[PDB]
């Protein structure tokens, strides 16, 4: 039960590891999108930092 | 610092401007008002008077 356990929560880890990977690579697109639209003036220095944190 | 976009900059300064125009269109109205004499010499006399 305990080898059994052990291996569907390494499965279950490795598989949101995935979706967190996925979700960081969407906020970097994000933020580089909002550095794009905040050099020429559209956005301001506040959704930048909101976008970086 | 940009606190503030510089879109939202240059509508302001935009709408600044426009209500500048907008109360000089009010000044010179009122330069209408009194009446200006708008070349030099001999005036005649007054067609309509006080009150008309």
């Amino acid at each position: 039960a305990s080898v059994a356990t052990a291996y569907l929560t390494l499965k279950a880890d490795q598989a949101q590891l995935q979706l967190t990977k996925d979700t960081l690579g969407t906020y970097q697109k994000s933020f580089d999108l909002t550095q794009r639209s905040y050099d020429v003036g559209v956005a301001s220095a506040l959704d930048l930092r909101q976008a970086q944190t | 610092d940009q606190a503030v976009s510089k879109q939202q900059y240059a509508d302001a300064n935009a709408a600044y401007l426009q209500s500048k125009a907008a109360v000089e269109q009010a000044r010179i109205n009122l330069r209408y008002t009194k009446v200006l004499s708008p070349i030099s010499g001999r005036i005649g006399r007054s067609a309509v008077t006080e009150g008309a």
